[PDB]
C-alpha cells in the first residue's frame, strides 16, 4: 500500500514499509526558519546499461532552490539536517542493484597528483555529477578522479558501506530514506565555503532488460532539510 | 580488550629525521608539527574523520664527530636548545636571532648524557577536534586552496646548540617522538585503498580493488 | 490514472494561488503548493483547493512499462465541490436559445 | 528627557511625554509576518519659507524598502495598522506650525474635469509629493489638482481636522505620533492595487526666521506597520 507525507506545502508518496535507517542512531535536533522543512525534489536521471554513477553535494544541491538558496546567502554560518529520499521507478522484468550511501567530509582527490582539482569540476549545480569507468588522464588539468572503483576519495568502493547507507535491489526493493544527523567539528560553519556530507549513488550490478522494455530507469531524489538554524 | 582506539592509537611513532651541526651552512632545524608525514601513523589516523588528542613530544639528540684537519680538539659538554612555537608564533630566522628568548616560546634546555627531554602539549585547536578530511576552501570567500583547514595546526619545533662544544665540528641529529594520548575518534570511514603520494592532499592514481587469481572456483 | 498494472511513472500537480501566473519551467512549478503523485503505488490522487489560480501536471519521469505493455495511456479528471459551498443571487442560465 | 523604543532591529529617539493620539479609539489588532514590524523611516523634506506641503501614500511610501516590499509582492490581500511619526527639529529661534492628519481613502481631483489623472502623477514612491499654491492648469493632462487650500481632496483645508489629526507648534510641541487603524468596506484588500490612507502634512503658519539661521528645518517621517497580516 502506498502513504502521504507533508511537508509545508509538498507532498511524497511512499510505501507503508519505508524501512528508514537513521544516521548513527540520532535524530536531527535544534543546537542546545521553520520555513525552509520541505520537499526540495530534484530532478531525475536515466540509469542505463552503462552508467557509471552519480554523486549530489547535499548543501550545494539545494543552493538555487527558493528559501533555502536565498537563506544560506545572507545568513552567515549555520547548521542543519537532511532526509534524502531515493526514488527508483522500475518494471518488474527489470533487474539491477544501487548503493545509497551519505558519505560526510567526502575529500575529492585530483587528477593531476600536483595541484587540487576546480570548484566547478567538484561542485554540480542544480545537477548530478557522475563517475567514469576508466581512469581520468593525468595532464595539466583540475579535473576530478572519476574512477568508479575508487570512488574519487581514493578507497575501495567495495567498503563503502560503513558510512550510512542502504541498497536498492529492483527484485525486492524499490526505494531508499536515509536520515542524517549535522555531523561538523565546528558548532556552526558557512553553508557556501563547506559542505559537509556527499550523497553518493552506485550501480554496483549493471541494468539489464530484454529488448522491447523501457531503455532506462529514472532514479528520483528527494531532499528535506531537517532542524535548519542560522546565526 | 586489545583493539581499543586507545591501545591502536598510543604507540610511540618516529615522525621527524634531521641534523643539525654547532658550525656550517645548517645550524638549527625547523620542523612544522603535523602527523601526515609518518604514512604509518597517518594511515591508521585516516580511519577516522575528526580525532582529538594530546600528544608527548620526545627527543632523542645525538652527537657525532666531523672529519677535520684541526688539531688540539678539546670538547666540551654539549647543551641543546628546543623552542616549541605556539601557533601564530614568532619563528627565527637565523640561528643568533632574538627570538629564541621570547618566554611564550616553552624551549627546554638538554645537557647531553642525560635522560632525553620530553615535554607535552594540549589540544590547541581552536574548533571541537582535529578533522582529518575536509570538504572545503580554507578561504572564506573562495579562491583559497582545497582541504586546507587551518584548524588542524599544531605549532612548529626548532632546535640549535646553545654552545658550540670545542673547535671541531660536530653534527647532531634528532628524533622526534610522537605519542597520542586521551585519544578519541569519531565517524569511522574506509581504509585508504591506493598508496600515498604527497603529504600535502589526498591525490592518488587509481589502483586496483585486489590482488588477481586464476580462475573464480580456485 | 487510466493505464496498465505494469506502467509506472511519477507525476508533479502543482496549484500555483490566484495574484502569480502558471509556472513555465518545472522548477517553479515545484517551488510552489505540489503534490508528487507516483502511479506505481497510488492510483487516484485528490486536491482540495482553497479560495483564479492555475492547475498544471508536469512529468517527473518518464513510464515504464515491460515488454508486451502499451506505454500510451490516460488520465480522468473528477470534479467536485467540498466542504462549505454556499449560492447567492438566483439568476438565469446563458445556455438556453 | 529623551528615551530609545525599539521594534526588531531598529531604534527611535522620542521625548517622555509623546502625547500619542490614537486613531479612532481603537488599537490595531489582528483580524479575528512579525518580521515586518520595524521602523521604515523614510527621508527628510527640507520645509522652507515658501515650501506649500507634502503627502505620502502609507502602502506605496513602502513598496520598495525590503521585507514589506517583498511581502506585499507574492502575496494577495492582506491588512495592516500603522505607526506614523513625525519628528521636526528646529531651534528656539525659529517659528512655524504643521497639521499632521492620517486620511483614509483620500480621492484626489484632477486638473482637467474631463478625465481622472495618471498613477505617476498620484503616487510618489520612495519620495514625497507636494502641493502648490496657485491653481493647476486645465488642459489635456491627466494631472492631479495640487491646490493647497483645498488639499486637492476638493475640500476646504480648514477643516481637515475631522480626521485623527496632530497640531505641530515650534513655540511648544516638537512632534507628533498618530496611531491608525486598518481602516477598509473590504476584511482584506490588495495593498497595491488600492491605498487605504493618505499622510497630510500642510504648514499653516509659514516658517519664519532671522537672517542667519539654518534657512531649512529637515521633517523626518517615520513609518512602523502594525500588525499585518497576509493570505
Amino acid at each position: 500500500r502506498a502513504r502521504s507525507i507533508t511537508l509545508g506545502n509538498s507532498t511524497i508518496t511512499t510505501q507503508e514499509c519505508a524501512n528508514v535507517v537513521v544516521g548513527y542512531g540520532v535524530w536531527p535536533d535544534y543546537l542546545k526558519d521553520v520555513a525552509t522543512c520541505r520537499f526540495y525534489t530534484l530532478d531525475s536521471v536515466q540509469w542505463q546499461k552503462t552508467s557509471p554513477g552519480w554523486w549530489w553535494k547535499l548543501p550545494d544541491a539545494l543552493s538555487n532552490l527558493g528559501l533555502f538558496g536565498q537563506n544560506m546567502q545572507y545568513h552567515y554560518l549555520g547548521r542543519t539536517g537532511y532526509t534524502v529520499h531515493v526514488q527508483c521507478n522500475a518494471s518488474k522484468f527489470h533487474q539491477g542493484c544501487l548503493l545509497v550511501v551519505c558519505v560526510p567530509e567526502a575529500e575529492m582527490g585530483c587528477a593531476t597528483l600536483d595541484n587540487t582539482p576546480s570548484s566547478a569540476e567538484l561542485l554540480g549545480g542544480d545537477s548530478a555529477k557522475e563517475f567514469a569507468d576508466k581512469p581520468v588522464a593525468s595532464g595539466s588539468n583540475k579535473l576530478v578522479q572519476r574512477v568508479v572503483y575508487n570512488a574519487g576519495m581514493g578507497v575501495g568502493v567495495g567498503n563503502l558501506t560503513i558510512f550510512p547507507h542502504q541498497w536498492i535491489n529492483l527484485r525486492t526493493n524499490n526505494s531508499a530514506t536515509i536520515v542524517m544527523p549535522y555531523t561538523n567539528s565546528v558548532p556552526m560553519d558557512n553553508m557556501f565555503r563547506h559542505n559537509n556530507v556527499t550523497l553518493m549513488v552506485i550501480p554496483f550490478v549493471p541494468l539489464d532488460y530484454c529488448p522491447g522494455s523501457t531503455t532506462y530507469v529514472p532514479i528520483t531524489v528527494t531532499i528535506a532539510p531537517m532542524c535548519a538554524e542560522y546565526n | 580488550s586489545e583493539s581499543t582506539i586507545e591501545n591502536f592509537l598510543c604507540r610511540s611513532a618516529c615522525v621527524y629525521f634531521t641534523e643539525y651541526e654547532n658550525s656550517g651552512a645548517k645550524r638549527y632545524a625547523e620542523w612544522v608539527l603535523t602527523p601526515r608525514q609518518a604514512a604509518q601513523l597517518r594511515r591508521k589516523l585516516e580511519f577516522f574523520t575528526y580525532v582529538r588528542f594530546d600528544l608527548e613530544l620526545t627527543f632523542v639528540i645525538t652527537s657525532t664527530q666531523q672529519p677535520s684537519t684541526t688539531q688540539n680538539q678539546d670538547a666540551q659538554i654539549l647543551t641543546h636548545q628546543i623552542m616549541y612555537v605556539p601557533p601564530g608564533g614568532p619563528v627565527p630566522d637565523k640561528v643568533d636571532s632574538y627570538v629564541w628568548q621570547t618566554s611564550t616560546n616553552p624551549s627546554v634546555f638538554w645537557t647531553e648524557g642525560n635522560a632525553p627531554p620530553r615535554m607535552s602539549i594540549p589540544f590547541l585547536s581552536i574548533g571541537n577536534a582535529y578533522s582529518n578530511f575536509y570538504d572545503g576552501w580554507s578561504e572564506f570567500s573562495r579562491n583559497g586552496v582545497y582541504g586546507i583547514n587551518t584548524l588542524n595546526n599544531m605549532g612548529t619545533l626548532y632546535a640549535r646548540h646553545v654552545n658550540a662544544g670545542s673547535t671541531g665540528p660536530i653534527k647532531s641529529t634528532i628524533r622526534i617522538y610522537f605519542k597520542p594520548k586521551h585519544v578519541k575518534a569519531w565517524i569511522p570511514r574506509p581504509p585508504r585503498l591506493c598508496q600515498y603520494e604527497k603529504a600535502k592532499n589526498v591525490n592518488f592514481q587509481p589502483s586496483g580493488v585486489t590482488t588477481t587469481r586464476q580462475s573464480i572456483t580456485t | 490514472f487510466c493505464g496498465s498494472a505494469m506502467a509506472t511513472g511519477k507525476f508533479l500537480l502543482a496549484y500555483s494561488p490566484p495574484g502569480a501566473g502558471a509556472p513555465t519551467k518545472r522548477v517553479d512549478a515545484m517551488l510552489g503548493t505540489h503534490v508528487v503523485w507516483d502511479v506505481g503505488l497510488q492510483s487516484s490522487c485528490v486536491l482540495c483547493i482553497p479560495w483564479g489560480g492555475f492547475i498544471t501536471c508536469w512529468y517527473q519521469t518518464n513510464i515504464v512499462v515491460p515488454a508486451d505493455a502499451q506505454s500510451s495511456c490516460y488520465i480522468m479528471c473528477f470534479v467536485s465541490a467540498c466542504n462549505d459551498f454556499s449560492v447567492r443571487l438566483l439568476k438565469d442560465t446563458p445556455f438556453i436559445s
